RNA sequence: GCGAGAGACCGAUAGCGAACAAGUACAGUGAUGGAAAGAUGAAAAGAACUUUGAAAAGAGAGUGAAAAAGUACGUGAAAUUG
RNA sequence: UGCUGUAAAGCUGGGUCGAACGGCCUCUAGUGCAGAUCUUGGUGGUAGUAGCAAAUAUUCAAAUGAGAACUUUGAAGACUGA
RNA sequence: UAACGAGAUUCCCACUGUCCCUAUCUACUAUCUAGCGAAACCACAGCCAAGGGAACGGGCUUGGCAGAAUCAGCGGGGAAAG
């Protein structure tokens, strides 16, 4: 077990979105990609990329993505007091289509 | 003053409290009466709610309209694994009732029905019945001791018995274990048939035959709190009333100064324990057959299981029983299968059933296919076929 | 850290609206001590405030 | 000041007040109650906890028309809360008394909360608006709160002495 | 009005509306209407200093005959509350 | 803490408190409260309850700070739509 | 009496959930949480039946009965409040 890794998920947003009001829907994909990453790398602590929320935002308030391929790599805290011995931090990954993709671990080099 | 107009009340006044039920699996009130004549038999099973089919049928009713014709009837599939005999109840007549006076259980319990003893069994060190299971060092005469006990003194034998869940596409590890009374010959014949199979597996084969009428035990289906239109079935207030109109305008007159009981109000709806009487047994299918779903007129090689499977349940890749009509209770509901307890000689009970087809089409849209050998024969080559 | 009267003076500086004026986000401290009209011309022609371009309204479909 | 209960042994024993404090009386009562006599390191444990919604504070006597819940059933009732803001302040206190009984040189290990009480404070004025041009009250009410740490022949008659001595012969 | 002396007068919800920055604060377009509010101690000697705290504060300490007198100040009732 | 008196009440033990007060013979009166939808002041239950729901809509990061849904800045998404 | 009428009335066509006879869906509430936090009302209180009674009792008499603490609803009663 390494406490400091990076993978790359693809994230079923459309499923996790069912139902939900539509001035809510990027708010909400916040919080379920939040929720989605302390699934994955167990911490509390998710931190989001700027980027991210470009990407989830740009097709107005209810036009999330279907699919996000999401790179979650968990990095440590040392901030004192941190409270939380890891983070996550979730950046977009770049893909023509988020069709067909598995999890992959990336190795940092 | 009187009512300007008379009306039946609505609702059932046999069916109060309309609250839920204690338990979802449902216990049978009453055994089917005890004939010591009869041989020694099971009156009772588990299965599971699978879904609900289309049949066709050739209708034997002399004097009917549809007499000799085809009628398409609903049914519902019951998926009913074999049940494990696991343990023997001993009952005697007291002037209080009936009262359990000696249980016995098998030596060996499969983990399943160990799950039934436990909240949290991820984190137990699993002890149950360790002790007990010793308590078969090579003599097992303590056991027979008990089993002594309960013919001597025993007037009604129940067979304890439990399902195989494992084998159903539910998710649910903990099996059900349910007594079944047992009927026929004396109190010692039903110990021994009980002792004889103890870790047995016994089908519905044994227990219900085709054409039968059978009661239906279950749990039905939820719906939380509903008002008063819906729960009662009362008329709506005309469209221009204050505060609201799905109510009931007078729950009650200025005397008795108290509401009573029988005034329709808002509360818990579904989720009641209920039995239903006389369903036809239409079909009693083997999970060994790989054509189930297979008659002497549509000789398909084809199962119970529609396209797709079943909706929210799976494959009934088991013994089932298909039944006329829709039973209470949901889709992986567990069901008990009791059988009549009067002799119905209506010719709707004794009338022969054989069947002509079986719907199997997609129930998860309008399917239009019985087998997916058809839906390619009608529709040929697709690009993913190449 | 609180740059509400700078971009209201960057604003009367530049002759655009307010919502027409970029503040480096990495100068704050520079931009902090901006307190004076002569002050905020300079960062105005140094780079450090910046007159956002308007916003396109193309009448290509017009035409 | 004088405290309302007195130490039984002031050495071993540290103190902490806080008057006037803007938190619900009604709130605060019943988190001082769920500590009250525990340990000093237990209770702040489970204060940090009913911040995370781990663990509840029951309410005992206000409670009338809140809500049920599950973390309850660890106190034997129905009806438990989360309160934030009495949580922060009783936290507050707890701080200072285990900051005051180091001071003594006492042991925070030892340490158990013997005496924690709330109080009323005066109530702070505000105003509401009501229907058809009336105006109602919209007060506070504020509390006080204080605690206390802590380490952890028969006579007989002429023939009562009779009977007891001709019962003693007979023994011998 | 000015200046005095008194009383079987009232004693801070009393006595003038006003024992106090009272015809004041405040209300009303206006004419007009119109309050509440006394008392640490002999003397501020009104708590230096240390410590926990972001601070308010607290715990020590100190002043004092008394802090069961700390300006939210003599005594400190009842409702009501811990 | 008790004692005395049918009672109205009187006296006393303990605690608190800090400057005046009682008995007896007479005099005198703005002299005895449970009520008056009493007056003024205070405090409850209700009750941590009703509720805090019009005006499309917010989100990510950084900074500041003891502490940031709410402050500032940037990025974005929006709206008012002359 | 033409024209006119948010005037009153009857019939006809069209139209329709007004209805037979309801069902489903959406937003905001209600619900639960953090913060904030009132008011009306209040003799005391709050289970029924019959009796008698200021002739329609929560209390009285005689019976039935009667088990902590409660949550969401509801509108029979409190001859509920105003």
């Amino acid at each position: 077990l390494q406490d400091v890794v990076t993978r790359e998920y693809t994230i079923n947003l459309h499923k996790r979105l069912h139902g939900v009001n539509f001035k809510k829907r990027a708010p909400k994909a916040v919080k379920e990609i939040k929720k989605f990453a302390t699934l994955h790398m167990g911490t509390t602590d998710v931190r989001l990329d700027p980027k991210l929320n470009i990407a989830i935002w740009k097709r107005g308030v209810q036009g999330v993505e279907n699919r996000m391929r999401l790179r979650i790599s968990r990095k440590r805290n040392d901030e004192e007091d941190a409270k939380e011995k890891l983070f996550a931090y979730v950046e977009p990954v770049i893909v023509p289509s988020t069709k067909g993709l598995q999890t992959v671990v990336v190795e940092d080099d | 003053s009187h009512r300007k107009y008379e009306a039946p009340r609505h609702g059932s006044l046999g069916f109060l409290p309309r609250k839920r039920a204690a338990k979802q699996r449902g216990r049978v009130k009453s055994f089917p009466k005890d004939v010591k004549s009869k041989p020694v038999a099971l009156t009772a099973f588990l299965g599971y709610k699978a879904g609900m089919t289309t049949i066709v049928r050739d209708l034997d009713r002399p004097g009917s309209k549809m007499h000799k014709r085809e009628v398409v009837e609903a049914a519902t599939v019951v998926d009913t694994p074999p049940m494990v005999v696991v343990g023997v109840v001993g009952y005697v007549e007291t002037p209080r009732g009936l009262r359990s006076l000696t249980t016995v259980w098998a030596e060996h319990l499969s983990e399943e029905v160990r799950r039934r003893f436990y909240k949290n069994w991820y984190k137990s060190k699993k002890k149950a019945f360790t002790k007990y299971s010793g308590k078969y060092a090579t003599d097992a005469k303590q056991v027979e001791t008990e089993l002594a006990r309960i013919k001597k003194y025993a007037s009604v034998v129940r067979v304890l018995a439990h399902t195989q869940i494992k084998k159903t596409p539910l998710s649910q590890k903990k099996a059900h274990l349910a007594e079944i009374q047992i009927n026929g010959g004396s109190v010692s014949d039903k110990v021994d048939w009980a002792k004889e199979h103890f870790e047995k597996e016994v089908s519905v084969d044994s227990v219900f035959e085709q054409d039968e009428m059978i009661d239906v035990i279950a749990v039905t289906k939820g719906h939380g709190f509903e008002g008063v239109t819906h729960r009662w079935g009362t008329k709506k207030l005309p469209r221009k009333t204050h505060r609201g109109l799905r109510k009931v305008a007078c729950i009650g007159a200025w005397h008795p100064a108290n509401v009573n009981w029988t005034v329709a109000r808002a509360g818990q709806n579904g989720y009641h324990h209920r039995t239903s009487i006389n369903h036809k047994v239409y079909r009693v299918g083997k999970g060994t057959d790989e054509a189930n779903g297979a008659t002497e007129f549509d000789r398909t090689k084809k199962t119970i299981n529609p396209m797709g499977g079943f909706v929210r349940y799976g494959n009934v890749n088991n013994d089932f029983v298909l039944l006329k009509g829709s039973i209470p209770g949901v889709k992986k509901r567990v069901v008990t299968l009791r059988k009549s307890l009067y002799v119905d000689t209506s010719r709707r009970a004794v009338e022969k059933v054989n069947l002509k087809w079986i719907d199997t089409a997609s129930r998860f849209g309008k399917g239009r296919f019985q087998t997916p050998a058809e839906k390619h024969a009608f529709m040929g080559t697709l690009k993913k076929d190449l | 850290a609180n740059l509400r009267t700078q971009k209201r003076l960057a604003a009367s500086v530049i002759g655009v609206g307010k919502r027409k004026v970029w503040l480096d986000p990495n100068e704050t401290t520079e931009i902090a001590n901006a307190n004076s009209r002569s002050a905020i011309r300079k960062l105005y022609k140094n780079g450090t405030i910046v007159k956002k371009p308007e916003t396109v309204h193309s009448r290509s479909r017009a035409r | 000041v004088r405290y309302a209960a007195t130490p039984a042994n002031p050495a071993k024993s540290a103190s902490a007040r806080g008057s006037y404090l803007r938190v619900s009386f009604k709130n605060t009562r019943e988190t001082a109650q769920a500590i009250n006599g525990w340990k000093l390191e237990k209770a702040q444990k489970y204060l940090d906890q009913v911040l995370d919604h781990q663990r509840a504070i029951p309410f005992r006597r206000y409670n009338s028309s809140i809500g049920r819940t599950g973390q309850g059933k660890e106190f034997g009732v129905t009806k438990a809360r989360w309160p934030a803001k009495s949580v922060n302040f009783v936290k507050d206190l707890l701080r200072n008394a285990q900051a005051n009984a180091e001071a003594k040189g006492l042991d925070s290990s030892k340490l158990v909360i013997s005496h924690i009480q709330v109080n009323h404070a005066p109530k702070q004025r505000r105003r509401t608006y009501r229907a058809h041009g009336r105006i109602n009250a919209y007060q506070s009410t504020p509390s006080h709160i204080e605690l206390t740490l802590t380490e952890e022949q028969i006579r007989l008659n002429s023939r009562q002495r009779g009977r007891l001595a001709s019962q003693k012969r007979l023994t011998a």
